[PDB]
C-alpha cells in the first residue's frame, strides 16, 4: 500500500521547487596536515572557535585551535581519505545538532544523521550542541518522582524529575539493565526517553534496540550511537548531541530522561583526542579538564521554573516546569569507587547507586548496594505512600549486611540480632527482582506493607517470590479498584493502610500461595 | 583599538599598539557577536601582544575581532547594597531584581593586610557538633577547613555550621560559590528567603557550568565583598562552597598561557596562587573574619599536592573519611586527623583537653589492634585488649550525631550538644561508667542520657 | 508481508521509471533557467529509464 | 613551514621601505635573495652549522644587488637568528603588506571558457565594489566547470559555477 | 511482529527513494552537459555578475 | 613511474616527499628498492609541504636518502578465498611456506570499516562447538569473541586443533589463524601437528612473528581478519584465532612510541581502545555469514586491571581458563568449569534448562572443592554420609567432562567422539539428579555421551 | 619553529644600522611581563646574581643571562610592572 510512487516522486518534485540557485560567497582554506583523525587548517581568516568546517564529502571537522596562522580541527567521522591540500568551505555555523519531537523513534548518529533505514528526520530545527545551563534563580527543587520497574531503587534509591543519579559498578553488574528498565518503565508516563550509546558495541546497541522495540518503548525514545569503531570525536562529543536533544523537551515545559551509557568510554576518547594534541595530562594521564567535561554536561540535566519556560518559549507556555534527568553510567575497574573519574563523576551528580559484584554474583540482583548507594536529593521525591512505607529501610539494611559481618562467626544478644537478621534477610530476598519486570507503585506498596507489617514473618526464605506472585495476582483479580487509585494518587491516609490491612489478613488466611 | 590574533580554547591573545598596550589584570571587551565579553589580561609578551582569559563562553569568536581597552581591573558593587543579592563574577546581578544600588566598587586584587595589622584571638566558638568542638575547637575570627573526599559530607557539614553559628550571629554573611552545583545553590537561596536571613548574606555564584574564568575569581569577587564589610568595623562570616576549584580552574588554564607542567600535572605557581588569596581571608585588629571553607580532596588522596599546600593555611583542619561514612557513622570526621591550633589547655581547660586527649589515645590503640583483629580474630586479644576494643567501639559510635539538615535524609530529628554536655558524656565512657549499655546503644544521639534511655528499647 | 512487500517494490519501481524522466528534466531546468527541450534528450532519458 | 616566523621581518622590512620611499627597490632586492637562497649550493651551505656571522657573510658575498646598508642588515639579522631559509616566505607577505598598503587586489576568475571581455570589465567594476582595492584579474579556463564561474578573491570565492549548483543540489535530497 | 512488519515498510520505501534521488541528478547532469550553449552561458554569468 | 623521494630514516620509520599535489593518502602503500630487493611502507601521517611519514614493512638496514619511492594508490592488499586454505602467509599476503604461488584471482584491501549498523544480524545463534565443558559451561554466540587464559603444557593447541576440525567436519566453515608476535618455533610445529592430522587443508594460516619488524606485527592481524571477511561474504560461517591478541597490543605501543605520541594509562598509545575496537568490531555476526573468533590473550602482571587485559575484557564474550591442575589428574580438555564464565549463560538466551544445569554442576563442584579441603586434614570418615554422597557425584561429574578428540587419537587410542548439546545437559541432569549412581566413576571418563557411559559400564 | 623575542621594531632598529653604537651596557628595557618573571633586552654588562634595580623603588635578580635576554625575577609585586619600561 504505502509505497505510493506519487508520493515519492512528488517529494522531490518539491525539493526541486524549494531549492534556490543564486550564488552565495564563502570562505575557504587548504588542509595542510592529516594525523590521527587532527586536521591542520591553512586559511580560513573568518573561522570561529567552536564551529563546523565542511569538508569534501559530506562532512565536517570541529574548530578547536585558532591558532595565528592555522586552524585545528577534529573530523567527525572516517579521516583517511582526506589529502593535504583539499579545499575545505567554512559553514558560519556553530557546532549543531537537530532537535524536535519527530526524532522519538529514530536511531541517530551523533551528527543527527539517522542510521537506521528509515530516511530522512521531521525536525524542529537545529540547536547547539555547547550551551551553558541555566543559572541558579532559574532552576526549581526537584519534587515528581521518577519510577523505575525496580523495588530496590524506588524504596531505597528514589529518583525524582530533575535529579541526576549515577550508576557505577563493575563490568557485567546491570548497569545497562538498571538503564534501560528505566527507560522502558517511562512508557506510559509522560516523559520522554534519550538513550545515549558511547563506545559500545554495536551488536550490543542493535539488541538493546530489539528489546525497547520488543516492549514498546522504542517510539517514545531517541537513540543516539557512536560505537566502538566510531571516531574518538564522535564518542567525545555524543553526550553533548543527546543533551541538547533532551533540553528541548525541557525548555518547551515537557519532562524528559537521557542515559549515557558509557561516560567512562567519552572521557577516554577525550583523552585520546587531548594527548593526540599534546597537551600536558593530569593524574592517570587524564587531562587538566575532565572535570569540566563531565561538569559542563551533566550541570544541564535541570529542572526549571515557569517564568523560565514562559520567558524562553515566547510566552507560548504558560505554567508548566520542564526537566531533564540524568542516569550517567560509569565503570570501575575492580570495585574501586575512589579512582580519578569514577570520583569527579561522583561529585557532580545527585546520588549513585552502587552495584556490586559480590551481590551480584550470589545472586542478589539488582545489586545494590546500600550505605555506599545514595539519593542526595532524599525523600524530596517519593511519593507520599512509598515515603511512609519506606521509612529508613536502606539504612536498616545497612546494618544488617555488616552485622552478618561480625554474626557470621558467633552473636550475642542472640534473639534479637536473630530476628533482626531474620527480618532483614527476608526483605533481601524479597527485593531482588526479575528483569524486564517492572512493577507499579500499587504493587511496590503493597509489596513493601507485607514486608514492614510483619505479615511475612511465617514463610519461608524458600517461599518468598512465590509468595509475592500469588499476593499481585491475588490483588490483580480482587482489589483492582484500590489499584487504580493508588497508582492514581500519592495514595496514603488511614483509610487506605485500613484496606491494605483487610487485603493482607484475607489473603494470609484463604489464599493458596 | 586591539585585535584578536589567536583563540585556544578560554585563552584569547590580543594585539595591540605599541604605545597602548594594558597592564597586567586590567579588563578588556569584546562584542562575542550580540553578546559583551570580558578579557582578563594575565601577561605582558613581547611585541604589544598581551594573553587574556575570557570570563565568558569562548566559542564564536573570530581571529581579527576589535577588543577595547577598559583601563582598570574588574570591579564589584560592595558594601551594604550588596546584601541578600546574587551576583556574577563581574559583580552583576543574577537574581532577576534589578541593578545593585551600590555606592563603591572595588577592584579584587588587593594585597593582604600588613602583618602589623593582624590580630589573635582565643575566644573559643561553640557549635552544636560533638566531634568538631571536642577534637577540633575553633575560635571567633580564625579558619576552619573541612577535608573530604566526593560524597562524604563536607556540604552538610557547612550547612549546619552555617545554621549553628550564622542565625546566633548578629554581624553580616558572605557565601562564596565556586564550583559546586547550581542546584544547591537554588536551594540554599530558598531556604534563606523563606527563612527571612536573606537580607544578612550575600551570595556570589560561580558554580560548575560555567567556563574556567569565572571559576578562577568568583572566590576573589567574594573576599571583596567580606573585605568591605571587615574594613568597615563589622565582623563577618564567610563561607567558601569548595576552594579546591579555585585551584582546579588554575590548572586548567595554565598550560594555554604556555606554562612547563609541575608534580601531578599541576601548575607551577600552586602554592603562590593558593596563598595570594588565603593569606587576605584573616580577622584584622579592625574587624575579623571567621571562615569555613570546603576542600575537596582528589581521589581520597590527602597527600596530593593541593590537599596538602591546603593544610597549612587553616587552624583547624577538619578531615572527612569515606570508611567512616560507609560505616553510616555521620558526620565522618576521622579524629585522628582532625585537629585544631585552640586544643591547648591554656584555651580550652585542662578537663576538655584531657579528654580530648584520652579519646585520640583509645582510638589510636584501637587502630593499632585492627590488623591482629583482622588475621587471628578477636578471641585472641588479652582479657584488657578486648575492654580497649569495646569502649572505642563505643566511643565510635558516640561521635556520630543527627543534624538538622539530615532530617531529610534520616527523619530523626536534630539534635544540638552543648560543649559542657559532651565532655561529661565521653569522661562518662572512658572511665568505664556505661560498660553496660550495648554499642548500638550511642548511635545517632544527642547527649549521654539519651544514650542510656535509648539503651531500654535496645 | 515481506513478500508482500518484494512484490509492492517492482509495482512502484515499474511506475516510478516514468518519474525519473520527468524529474531529471525539471531538475536541469532549475539548475539551468534557460529551459530546456525534450527532443535532444529522449535517448538519455531512455538509459535514465532503463538502469532503474 | 615559515608562515609565522617570517611575519616580524617582512614587517620590519616594509615599515623601513616606506619611511624611505623605497618599497620597490626593497621588493626586487627581497627576491633577489630569495632566490639565491634556492641555489643547490647554497642551499646546502644554508643546512650545515656555520657560525652566524660567517654563514651571514658568504651569502652577502653572493649579492652585489643588495643596498649594501638595509638589506644586508637585515640578511645579517636573519642569519643571527638562523632564519635565512624564511626568505621566500619574506617576499610572499612583503607583497602582501604592500598590496595592502596600497589597496590593491588580484582576482582569479575561473570558467569552463574564456569570457567575451566585457564580462570581464563588468566583473572588476563590480568587484572593485566588492572591495574597495583596485582589482586585476587573471581568467582561468577548466572545463571541468561547465558553465557559469568562479571567482575567488584571497579566501573568499564565489560558486557561480553549474558544476557547484549540481553537487549543491544532490544533497539537498 | 506487527511494527517489525511497518519497520520493513519504512526502509523499503526509503531505498527506492534513494535510487530515484541520485538517478534525478545523474540525469539532470547529463542533459545540462548535453544542452548547455554559449547563448546560455552568458546568460548565466551576466545573471550573477548582475548580482556579485 | 615513480615520484617520491626518501628524506629521513630512523629506524623504522621513513619520511618521503612527493610533489605537492601527489601526496598520499593515509594507509596507503608505497614500495622503494631496498638494493636488490623491494621494501614496502604505509603511510601513517601526512605532514605538511609534501612530506608523508611511513612505517617500513620490513627491515629499514640500506636505505639512503633520496632512493625513488613509486606510490601504490591503494592500501596493502592480500590474496583472499578458497585460494588461501592450507598455504602460510605474511603480512603482505605473499606464500611464505616454499610451496610457490597463490592461486587467487581476487585481492582485498585489509583496511575496512565495521559492518554497519543494519548489517548486523537480527538474531543470537549459538556456535555448538561439540566439546562437552565448552557447551555446557562456557557456550559460544555465533560471532561472538572468546577468551582462552590457559598457560602452557595444557593443550591450548590441541584445543585449537579441535576447534578446527569440528567445524570444518561438522559445519561448512573454513578457519583462519594469525600469529601475531609469538615464537616461531611454536609456528613451525603446529604447522606440522595439524599437516598430520589432515586438518591443514581447512585453515588458511598468516604469521607476523617476534622476530619481525613492528609493522609486520602489527597488520598481520587485519590481513588474517580480512581473509575471514573473504570467507563470511561466501555465507559461511568462520573461526578466526588470534595468537596473541596482547602482541597485537603490544606491536601498537611500539609502533605508537616511534611516530613519537604521548603516551596515556601506564605507558600504552593514546589509542589503545580505538586501536582494539577498529579490529574486534569487524568480527561479527552479519545477515550473510558470521566469523566467530578465540583468542589467546595473556595479562601482564597478573594484573586484570591493567589498560590491556581491561581494554579486551570488554570486547570478549565467553572464556575459557585451561588448567594445569585438571591436566595432572588426567582429563582432557583441561577446562577449568569454575572459572570458565560465560556471558551466555542466562535463562533468557540459552534457555531455563540448560542454564540450571550449567549452575547445578558448578555448585557441586565448588563445594566438592573444600570437601576435599577436610579431607585432607581429617581423613574421609570424618565426612557425614550426606557428603560422602556429594562426593561421589562430584567425582563422576569431574569425570564426564573429559572428551576424546579426533585430533587426540594419536595419543588415546579411543575415536574421537562429538558430543551434541542435547546428550551434555542430558548426560548432566542425569548424574546430578542421582540416576546412574550404580555405575563406577570409570564409567564416564574420556567416554563421550552418556549413553556411551552406560556401555563401558556394562564392559567393565 | 617559534620566535625569540625577534619583533617589528626591534629588527628595524637592526635595519637601520645593524651595528649599533654601544650607547650603554649598563641598561636595559623590559619586553615581558608574567608570573613574577620578567625578561629584559639589553644590559650587556649584567652578571648573573646581580641586582636590577626597576621603577619605583624595587630590584630582580638576574638569573638567566641568555643570548639577548636577561631573565630576572622581581623581589616584590610585579603586576605594576609594564613593556617597555
Ligand atoms: N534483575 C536481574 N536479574 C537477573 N539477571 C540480570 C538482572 N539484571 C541484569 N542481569 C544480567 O546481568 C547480565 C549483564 O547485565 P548488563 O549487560 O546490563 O550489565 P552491564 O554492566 O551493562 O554489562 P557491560 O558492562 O558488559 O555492558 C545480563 O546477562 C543480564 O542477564
Ligand atoms: N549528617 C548526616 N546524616 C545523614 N546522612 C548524611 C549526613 N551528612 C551527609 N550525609 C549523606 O552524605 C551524602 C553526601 O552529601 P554531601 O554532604 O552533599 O556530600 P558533598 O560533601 O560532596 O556535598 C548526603 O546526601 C547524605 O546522603
Ligand atoms: N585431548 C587430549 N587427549 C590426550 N592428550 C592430550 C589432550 N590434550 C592435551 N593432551 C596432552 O597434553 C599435551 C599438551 O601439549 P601441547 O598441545 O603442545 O600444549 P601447549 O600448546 O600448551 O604447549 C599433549 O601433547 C598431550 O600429551
Ligand atoms: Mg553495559
Ligand atoms: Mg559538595
Amino acid at each position: 500500500m504505502q509505497l505510493n510512487s506519487t508520493e515519492i516522486s512528488e517529494l522531490i518534485k518539491q525539493r526541486i521547487a524549494q531549492f534556490n540557485v543564486v550564488s552565495e560567497a564563502h570562505n575557504e582554506g587548504t588542509i595542510v596536515s592529516v594525523s590521527d583523525g587532527v586536521i591542520r587548517i591553512h586559511g580560513l581568516a573568518d573561522c570561529m572557535q567552536g564551529e563546523m568546517i565542511s569538508l569534501p564529502g559530506n562532512r565536517y571537522a570541529i574548530a578547536l585551535n585558532l591558532e595565528r596562522d592555522s586552524v585545528g580541527a577534529v573530523v567527525m567521522g572516517p579521516y583517511a581519505d582526506l589529502a593535504e591540500g583539499m579545499k575545505v568551505k567554512c559553514t558560519g555555523r556553530i557546532l549543531e545538532v537537530p532537535v524536535g519531537r519527530g526524532l522519538l523513534g529514530r536511531v541517530v548518529n551523533t551528527l543527527g544523521a539517522p542510521i537506521d533505514g528509515k530516511g530522512p528526520l521531521d525536525h524542529d530545527g537545529f540547536s547547539a550542541v555547547e550551551a551553558i545551563a541555566p543559572g541558579v534563580i532559574e532552576r526549581q527543587s526537584v519534587d515528581q518522582p521518577v519510577q523505575t520497574g525496580y523495588k530496590a531503587v524506588d524504596s531505597m534509591i528514589p529518583i525524582g524529575r530533575g535529579q541526576r543519579e549515577l550508576i557505577i559498578g563493575d563490568r557485567q553488574t546491570g548497569k545497562t539493565a538498571l538503564a534501560i528498565d528505566a527507560i522502558i518503565n517511562q512508557r506510559d508516563s509522560g516523559i520522554k526517553c534519550i538513550y545515549v550509546a558511547i563506545g559500545q558495541k554495536a551488536s550490543t546497541i542493535s539488541n538493546v534496540v530489539r528489546k525497547l522495540e520488543e516492549h514498546g518503548a522504542l517510539a517514545n525514545t531517541i537513540v543516539v550511537v557512536a560505537t566502538a569503531s566510531e571516531s574518538a570525536a564522535l564518542q567525545y562529543l555524543a553526550p553533548y548531541a543527546g543533551c541538547a536533544m533532551g533540553e528541548y523537551f525541557r525548555d518547551r515545559g515537557e519532562d524528559a530522561l537521557i542515559i549515557y551509557d558509557d561516560l567512562s568510554k567519552q572521557a577516554v576518547a577525550y583523552r585520546q583526542i587531548s594527548l593526540l594534541l599534546r597537551r600536558p595530562p593530569g593524574r592517570e594521564a587524564f587531562p587538566g579538564d575532565v572535570f569540566y567535561l563531565h561538569s559542563r554536561l551533566l550541570e544541564r540535566a535541570a529542572r526549571v521554573n515557569a517564568e523560565y519556560v514562559e520567558a524562553f518559549t515566547k510566552g507560548e507556555v504558560k505554567g508548566k516546569t520542564g526537566s531533564l534527568t540524568a542516569l550517567p553510567i560509569i565503570e570501575t575497574q575492580a570495585g574501586d569507587v575512589s579512582a580519578f573519574v569514577p570520583t569527579n563523576v561522583i561529585s557532580i551528580t545527585d546520588g549513585q547507586i552502587f552495584l556490586e559484584t559480590n551481590l551480584f554474583n550470589a545472586g542478589i540482583r539488582p545489586a545494590v548496594n546500600p550505605g555506599i548507594s545514595v539519593s542526595r536529593v532524599g525523600g524530596a521525591a517519593q511519593t507520599k505512600i512509598m515515603k511512609k512505607l519506606s521509612g529508613g529501610i536502606r539504612t536498616a539494611l545497612a546494618q544488617y549486611r555488616e552485622l552478618a559481618a561480625f554474626s557470621q562467626f558467633a552473636s550475642d544478644l542472640d534473639d534479637a540480632t536473630r530476628k533482626q537478621l531474620d527480618h532483614g534477610q527476608k526483605v533481601t530476598e524479597l527485593l531482588k527482582q526479575k528483569q524486564y519486570a517492572p512493577m507499579s507503585v500499587a504493587q511496590q506498596s503493597l509489596v513493601l506493607f507485607a514486608a514492614e507489617r510483619g505479615y511475612l514473618a511465617d514463610v519461608e526464605l524458600s517461599k518468598i517470590g512465590s509468595f509475592e506472585a500469588a499476593l499481585l495476582a491475588y490483588v490483580d483479580r480482587d482489589h483492582a479498584p484500590l489499584m487504580q487509585e493508588i497508582n492514581q494518587t500519592g495514595g496514603y491516609n488511614d483509610e487506605i493502610e485500613g484496606k491494605l490491612k483487610g487485603i493482607l489478613d484475607s489473603f494470609k488466611a484463604t489464599q493458596s500461595w | 583599538t586591539g585585535k584578536i590574533v589567536q583563540v585556544i580554547g578560554a585563552v584569547v591573545d590580543v594585539e595591540f599598539p605599541q604605545d597602548a598596550v594594558p597592564r597586567v589584570y586590567d579588563a578588556l571587551e569584546v562584542q562575542n557577536g550580540n553578546e559583551r565579553l570580558v578579557l582578563e589580561v594575565q601577561q605582558q609578551l613581547g611585541g604589544g601582544i598581551v594573553r587574556t582569559i575570557a570570563m565568558g563562553s569562548s566559542d564564536g569568536l573570530r581571529r581579527g575581532l576589535d577588543v577595547k581597552d577598559l583601563e582598570h581591573p574588574i570591579e564589584v558593587p560592595v558594601g551594604k547594597a550588596t546584601l541578600g543579592r546574587i551576583m556574577n563574577v563581574l559583580g552583576e546581578p543574577v537574581d532577576m531584581k534589578g541593578e545593585i544600588g551600590e555606592e563603591e566598587r572595588w577592584a579584587i586584587h588587593r594585597a593582604a593586610p600588613s602583618y602589623e595589622e593582624l590580630s589573635n584571638s582565643q575566644e573559643l566558638l561553640e557549635t552544636g557538633i560533638k566531634v568538631i568542638d571536642l577534637m577540633a575547637p575553633f575560635a571567633k575570627g580564625g579558619k576552619v577547613g573541612l577535608f573530604g573526599g566526593a560524597g562524604v559530607g563536607k556540604t552538610v557539614n557547612m550547612m549546619e555550621l552555617i545554621r549553628n553559628i550564622a542565625i546566633e550571629h548578629s554581624g553580616y554573611s558572605v557565601f562564596a560559590g565556586v564550583g559546586e552545583r547550581t542546584r544547591e545553590g537554588n536551594d540554599f537561596y530558598h531556604e534563606m528567603t523563606d527563612s527571612n536571613v536573606i537580607d544578612k548574606v550575600s551570595l556570589v555564584y560561580g558554580q560548575m557550568n560555567e567556563p574556567p574564568g569565572n571559576r578562577l575569581r568568583v572566590a576573589l569577587t567574594g573576599l571583596t565583598m567580606a573585605e568591605k564589610f571587615r574594613d568597615e568595623g563589622r565582623d563577618v562570616l564567610l563561607f567558601v562552597d569548595n576552594i579546591y576549584r579555585y585551584t582546579l580552574a588554575g590548572t586548567e588554564v595554565s598550560a594555554l598561557l604556555g606554562r612547563m607542567p609541575s608534580a601531578v600535572g599541576y601548575q607551577p605557581t600552586l602554592a603562590e596562587e593558593m596563598g595570594v588569596l588565603q593569606e587576605r581571608i584573616t580577622s584584622t585588629k579592625t574587624g575579623s573574619i571567621t571562615s569555613v571553607q570546603a576542600v575537596y580532596v582528589p581521589a581520597d588522596d590527602l597527600t596530593d599536592p593541593s590537599p596538602a599546600t591546603t593544610f597549612a593555611h587553616l587552624d583547624a583542619t577538619v578531615v572527612l573519611s569515606r570508611q567512616i561514612a560507609s560505616l553510616g557513622i555521620y558526620p565522618a570526621v576521622d579524629p585522628l586527623d582532625s585537629t585544631s591550633r585552640q586544643l591547648d589547655p591554656l584555651v580550652v581547660g585542662q578537663e576538655h583537653y584531657d579528654t580530648a586527649r584520652g579519646v585520640q589515645s583509645i582510638l589510636q590503640r584501637y587502630q593499632e589492634l585492627k590488623d591482629i583483629i583482622a588475621i587471628l580474630g578477636m578471641d585472641e586479644l588479652s582479657e584488657e585488649d578486648k575492654l580497649v576494643v569495646a569502649r572505642a567501639r563505643k566511643i565510635q559510635r558516640f561521635l556520630s550525631q543527627p543534624f538538622f539538615v539530615a532530617e531529610v535524609f534520616t527523619g530523626s530529628p536534630g539534635k544540638y550538644v552543648s560543649l559542657k554536655d559532651t565532655i561529661r558524656g565521653f569522661k562518662g565512657i572512658m572511665e568505664g561508667e556505661y560498660d553496660h549499655l550495648p554499642e548500638q546503644a550511642f548511635y545517632m544521639v544527642g547527649s549521654i542520657e539519651e544514650a542510656v534511655e535509648k539503651a531500654k528499647k535496645l | 508481508a515481506q513478500a508482500e512487500i518484494e512484490a509492492e517494490r517492482k509495482r512502484a519501481r515499474e511506475e516510478l521509471r516514468k518519474q525519473v524522466a520527468i524529474l531529471a528534466v525539471a531538475g536541469a531546468e532549475k539548475i539551468i533557467e534557460r529551459s530546456v527541450d525534450e527532443a535532444a534528450n529522449s535517448d538519455i532519458v531512455d538509459k535514465l529509464v532503463a538502469e532503474l | 613551514e615559515f608562515i609565522t616566523v617570517a611575519r616580524p621581518y617582512a614587517k620590519a622590512a616594509f615599515d623601513f621601505a616606506v619611511e624611505h620611499q623605497s618599497v620597490e627597490r626593497w621588493q626586487d632586492m627581497l627576491a633577489f635573495a630569495a632566490e639565491v637562497t634556492k641555489n643547490e649550493q647554497m642551499a646546502e651551505l644554508l643546512s650545515g652549522a656555520l657560525a652566524p656571522e660567517t654563514l651571514a657573510e658568504s651569502f652577502i658575498a653572493v649579492a652585489g644587488e643588495q643596498l649594501d646598508e638595509n638589506g644586508q642588515n637585515l640578511i645579517r639579522v636573519m642569519a643571527e637568528n638562523g632564519r635565512l631559509n624564511a626568505l621566500p616566505d619574506v617576499l610572499e607577505q612583503f607583497i602582501h603588506l604592500r598590496a595592502v598598503s596600497e589597496a590593491t587586489a588580484e582576482v582569479d576568475v575561473i570558467s569552463a571558457a574564456a569570457l567575451s571581455e566585457q564580462q570581464l570589465a563588468k566583473i572588476s567594476a563590480a568587484m572593485e565594489k566588492r572591495l574597495s582595492r583596485k582589482v586585476k584579474l587573471n581568467a582561468k579556463i577548466d572545463k571541468s566547470v561547465m558553465a557559469g564561474v568562479i571567482i575567488r578573491a584571497g579566501d573568499m570565492v564565489i560558486d557561480g559555477s553549474v558544476r557547484g549548483r549540481l553537487e549543491r543540489l544532490a544533497d539537498v535530497l
